[PDB]
């Protein structure tokens, strides 16, 4: 839940608006001036890719995703750049590939004979972690990721000659990657093409030659061996020779769709009629993600200059540009209708048509998996660790998750928001500010939650623009992809949803020399501008891509968003090097149910291996952290908080008797259906069994008093809805789907209105 | 080279400093390592950010706003200068000694919090119980005329 | 730590007050828990906001303003900052026997005030049945002329 | 409570009028119901917008805009201060015996301005036939030479 | 044109000069090649915005302000401005044998970065293998009472 | 009709220089041909945003800040009011026979710059080549260490 003024943008959701994202701090844009339309129809955007577990151990070269390990481990890690990482990794191929001794030294070694050739009996086994330790000290770097990349390239190509232990695996993360490429993201894209070029080379080594002399004749020397490992080490090297830079690439293809994008480019600098007729720029020009990417650049960079020939040289460098996209990427071509299908819409409308608050939000699919898992050490000072999973704990779990992932809908929740709005309204209309815009994005929250974040900060980074210093890298430069991939989503709805797009120039304080800005033409048949514009001619011609959205109509969102479980239980015999601990928790809880039976208090403990079906207390158990969930409860909790607190500000000051039975009426309506949500939810497989043993805590605690035995008839039903729905609360907030303050604010909300009163009075007959 | 937004009120705060003092003119000096002469260390002002950040460290009285205004403006000097500038701070010698002795004590404190709910919801309850009885017989008095 | 908005506000009010008396720097040293040294306590204002509203309820002739501000920009600390900001009133020992004597005028109130409407309408009412005969004479005569 | 944004511009007004005269302390303590300490009307003022907008209509050179910014940021406060911060208008002897003779005037009055058109348009007219003849030439005069 | 804007604050510290003194005027007149009289001056002013940028830059001391808010609102001017505005800098005789003698330093520094991560890392590890065993102790110590 | 942001400084600006002189006073009468009354100018400023721009072109020392935001606020004016504030410059009868004279000069600049690049890339290439040696010789010191 982001609130923001559609009014005072700037103030209000600086991190969104255009006028950030062409360097404008102050409010100062124009209107459409100057103007030239243009009509896009395609985007560079990524799959449905989420993070997932790779291993390496093994004698297999995957080309792309040994690229994704070095996009990993130049931007996740710290390092400077993708760029860098590949020019480090061609001097050390270099190095290593015209260097004789090297291919001599490292088969000596796992062959065991210099000078004599080896018999085809007398055939051994060296492991892959033998030889990797000995090419750290023949060939040394600094990166282990090359070691990993010679080692199994060397394994590979001795695999079928049987000299390697196929024994041993070993698996890191990949990560997540975004979905609208920056300027940086492209030159990365230009740099791995370039990258997997190098590495399929390595990959087609066959040694078929070599087995099959070896076959024939019955031995062979190990000059053979070293000379066919060197022959193909140097036609990787010589593939990996004479190249662009992608800087240079990237920048230059960029700069000559911003100066035929511009509508006030110079004559003098202007692309003549051969290179404009070059083929494919008639696709470079209506596409999208290329437009906020040369935003991006010129943001950054500040201006763009040319290096190039621009005559011969540049109309064949864009064809290099074309195929490097063009290849199998994360980075696919595809209509702009296809993109950000899971946006949806609605509004609150007054008598004239007006909208009074509008809501944008993410559809989601609620995920209901989890695991649970020990760590088990290796050696000690050793982080080398592997992590055991554990059946009938996770099964349990998910056995309690999945019918709480039948009743968290997100359609339900704006469908609720818009029964509060419809229900609360007046009979006036709305002049004096503009319709609010509140934007439900699960998203945000789940990433605070999966990195460990305050959500003041990611609130922050929206609302004023900028991001903090004060956190550390691997928090914050997942912050600010974040925030361009969501400025980025916002105006690939806007301008799939109003097609009529005309590119303006901003030039009135002009720090650059030209950067560009969108304005949108879109009809209203409206009167009193919502934001601040001028409505004259019937339709707006509106600059930002937020104030579009505040004049639309109700869209249904075609597509859910899908986020995946990560995978502990097919490779559970490698061992993990990847943080294990960020995404995982501490699991242990302490509960306990009170009661007056006449005067007298009764309390009755629950721990939580009495629920999971254990007898013991273990403690090394960990689990798999399910932060989608956590994020769909949080955005239901804070609206339902929110509805209410402005029915309690509206009903004070209603001053009308139908208006006001009807705000009554909602209330009572809104916290029974509350009520009867969590008592759903009590009668699980946690809930059912935290009910058959706090009765029975109970029970046995009544043994001295003697008592008579009560009517049995709603006497019985009364106890049993209580005991159902303190059930439902533990399990949630067992679970870390909940927090006790917001327990205990849910609790007192449900006290305060009698819910399970007017519920009982509906389990009598009169 | 710092921008001219930052610089309109950086430099002639600096300025003022140093016609207010020429003993500090020295200090930044040596702690930059630029020449002595106002004129130098006033071009490496202008032309370098961080070295106009840590004058505006040297001096905090009047750059105080100066030096907000380049906190505002650039991050990664904030970054590199949060890293520059580091004085390590005394510590008693019976300190970790000092703070064994309170082991015993905290442990109570969180087993009391773990119950009673949040911390504030410890001071809460701690003020109604050390507040006085009149106020439980007024609570009483207004529940008897039949107010809630 | 402090929102500079708020902390260009806030240290130059501490400023004056250390400038114009050296007891409430005991004062405040004693109240916080910080160092008795002025250089201590305004850094832990600086480093603190819990601390810098402590300081600005204990100093209140020209804190009111920084207290006020940093009310309105720390939205989060004004619980736990009024928890630990509580004094307890004094009670009069004749006030709740004071009390049980206006059970039979605030009863009689209330009836009328369910049988009129509002608390409001009942005000209204006991005004205009109050009001001079002259006023409905006007009434009168205005509906006379042909005004409504 | 009250607002922060009303409270900054609001209590010090208060805290004027009482430094200006003490005479006013005991007016605000009558009219409210406080004790005459001026710490008890502040306490009030603090806690109660009703109480803070009684105050600044008691005192009303110095306070007319903190008044005014509290009726600003609080609507709900209004209809009751109304209700509450009454005092009757005092009325003529001969002010309805002389409001009599107005029949025969105000009757002609408003029968003119329905075939007129609207007041304006009768005070517009009243006006053009009250004007000089010098107009009606020169606008004559700029016809005869074809300026429209 | 000169931009209005800047000519609000660009003619007035202009003329100010002038009326401090008129050998500027004569300095101004031969630096830029216009009439030596004030009016000719100030029409090439506020005619050329290069013209404007050269004269605020021959008056430094209190056109300084004036000079940056040109360069704020004129980025197009910055680089003609810079390329006319240029000096060389006196270099020092002994100045790139000293440096040479340091290959052997920065060598050794480059390689420990390229180990620990950036500069900053180089930084906080100095400072950290640099710190005293007293803040080692005092981790150790919260880590054993049960605080991460 | 003038715009009140422009009006609010024009016109204490022009009753400024009555109150000056009331020469300027004729002036204006005699300029713009309205009648010899400070009335009648004053009304006429308000009522002629060109009348407006006028009379602040015939005061020159303090109208020109409200002749700028006049400028500013005001588009349309700038065409018709450059037209009607137009005075001949005194041209010399040496000046195009002085001028004659320098096409040698200027072709072979023109022919320079367009080889090189830009006038801007002729002065750059032009101090690159003044400069000093030992600037070429740092440059190749710090190539051969291995920096670029």
């Amino acid at each position: 839940m982001f609130n923001l003024k559609v009014k005072d943008l700037n103030g209000s959701a600086r991190g969104l608006t255009q006028a950030f994202a062409i360097g404008e701090l102050k409010n100062q844009l124009s209107v459409g001036a100057l103007q030239l339309p243009l009509q896009f129809t395609r985007t560079f955007s990524a799959s449905m890719t989420s993070e997932l577990l790779w291993e390496v151990g093994k004698g297999n070269i995957d080309p792309v995703m040994y690229a994704r390990l070095f996009f990993q481990y130049a931007q996740a890690g710290g390092a400077l750049s993708v760029d860098e990482l590949v020019n480090q990794f061609t001097e050390y191929h270099q190095s290593t590939a015209c260097n004789p001794e090297i291919w001599r030294k490292l088969t000596a070694y796992i062959t065991g004979s210099s000078n004599r050739a080896i018999k085809a009996d007398a055939v051994g086994k060296v492991p892959p972690t033998a030889i990797l330790e000995q090419l750290r000290t023949l060939a040394p770097s600094e990166h282990e990721l090359f070691h990993h990349i010679t080692t199994d390239f060397v394994c590979h190509v001795l695999s079928p000659l049987g000299f390697i232990l196929p024994d041993a695996a070993y698996v890191y993360r990949v990560g997540r990657t975004a979905t609208y490429p920056n300027f940086y993201a492209l030159v990365d894209c230009v740099r791995a093409s370039d990258l997997r070029r190098m590495l399929t080379a390595l990959s087609s080594v066959d040694s078929k030659m070599l087995q099959a002399t070896f076959k024939a004749k019955g031995a062979l020397a190990p000059a053979l061996i070293s000379q066919h490992l060197a022959n193909a080490a140097t036609t990787a090297f010589e593939r990996s020779r004479g190249n662009f830079d992608a800087n240079a690439v990237v920048s230059s293809v960029l700069t000559i769709l911003g100066r035929l994008w511009s509508p006030s480019t110079p004559k003098e600098l202007d692309p003549s009629a051969r290179l404009r007729n070059t083929n494919g720029i008639d696709q470079l020009r209506s596409n999208l993600a290329l437009f906020i990417a040369y935003q991006d650049m010129v943001k950054q960079r500040g201006r763009a200059e040319v290096i190039f020939s621009d005559e011969e040289l540049s109309s064949t460098i864009i064809p290099w540009f074309i195929e490097a996209m063009s290849e199998v990427s994360p980075f696919k071509l595809r209509p702009i209708n296809e993109t950000t299908s899971y946006i949806g819409q609605t509004s609150a409308i007054d008598h004239m048509g007006q909208p009074s608050h509008v809501v944008v939000y993410e559809d989601w699919q609620f995920a209901k998996e989890i695991t649970a898992f020990t760590p088990v050490k290796l050696a000690n000072n050793s982080n080398q660790r592997f992590l055991d999973v554990e059946p009938g704990i996770s099964d349990r779990m998910s056995a309690t998750l999945a019918p709480i992932g039948n009743t968290f809908a997100v359609s339900a929740f704006v469908k609720n928001r818009t029964a509060v709005y419809e229900a609360v309204s007046q009979r006036g209309t709305v002049n004096s500010n503009g319709a609010e815009m509140t934007l439900g994005f699960p998203s945000v929250v789940e990433r605070d939650y999966a990195l460990d974040r305050d959500p003041m900060v990611a609130i922050a980074a929206l609302r004023t623009g900028i991001v903090d210093e004060s956190l550390e890298a691997r928090a914050s430069n997942d912050l600010k992809r974040s925030m361009f991939n969501y400025y980025a989503a916002v105006m690939h709805y806007a301008v799939a949803h109003n097609p009529e797009v005309v590119v303006s120039e901003h030039q009135g304080v002009a720090a650059e020399q030209g950067s560009l800005y969108l304005v949108w033409n879109v009809r209203t048949e409206l009167r009193i501008p919502v934001g601040y514009n001028a409505i004259e001619g019937g339709s707006i011609r509106t600059p930002e891509p937020l104030e579009a959205i505040a004049y639309n109509k109700p869209i249904q969102p075609s597509e859910v968003l899908q986020a995946k479980v990560l995978d502990l239980a097919n490779h559970t015999t490698s061992i993990h090097i990847w943080p294990w601990h960020e995404a995982s928790t501490e699991f242990a809880y302490e509960d306990a149910y009170s009661v007056t039976i006449r005067n007298k208090r009764y309390t009755a403990e629950v721990k939580e291996f009495e629920l999971l079906g254990l007898g013991q207390r273990r403690e090394r158990v960990r689990i798999l952290k399910p932060t989608v969930a956590h994020a769909i409860i949080q955005m239901w909790y804070s609206w339902f908080v929110e509805d209410d607190r402005t029915l309690a500000a509206a009903r004070r000051t209603s001053r009308d008797d139908a208006e006001k039975l009807a705000i009554d009426g909602r209330r009572m309506q809104n916290a029974v259906t509350l009520l009867r949500k969590i008592e759903m939810i009590g009668t699980t497989g946690i809930g059912a069994s935290a009910v058959h043993l706090a009765q029975s805590r109970i029970v046995d605690q009544m043994a001295g008093r003697g008592l008579i035995d009560d009517s049995s008839d709603l006497h019985v039903g009364i106890n049993r809805h209580r005991i159902r729905i303190w059930a439902g609360l533990a399990v949630l907030q067992m679970m870390g789907l909940l927090s006790r303050s917001e327990a205990e604010a849910l609790t007192k909300v449900l006290g305060d209105s009698n819910a399970l009163g007017m519920v009982v009075a509906t389990t009598d007959i009169d | 080279m710092l921008l001219p937004v930052v610089a309109r009120a950086a430099v002639p705060a600096i300025e003022s400093a140093i016609a207010a003092t020429p003993g500090l003119v020295s200090r930044i000096a040596a702690a930059i390592g630029s020449k002595v002469s106002p004129s130098a260390i006033l071009a490496a002002v202008k032309s370098n950010p961080v070295v106009a950040g840590l004058t505006l460290a040297q001096i905090g009285s009047t750059g105080y706003d100066a030096y907000q205004q380049l906190l505002e403006n650039h991050p990664e000097v904030a970054e590199m200068l949060k890293d520059l500038s580091f004085k390590a701070d005394e510590i008693q010698p019976d300190f970790i000694g000092n703070l064994g002795q309170y082991r015993e004590e905290l442990e109570l404190v969180e087993d009391a919090a773990r119950f009673v709910g949040g911390m504030s919801n410890l001071i809460r309850l701690r003020q109604a119980l050390e507040l006085d009885i009149k106020y439980y017989g007024l609570k009483m008095q207004l529940n008897d005329m039949g107010y809630r």
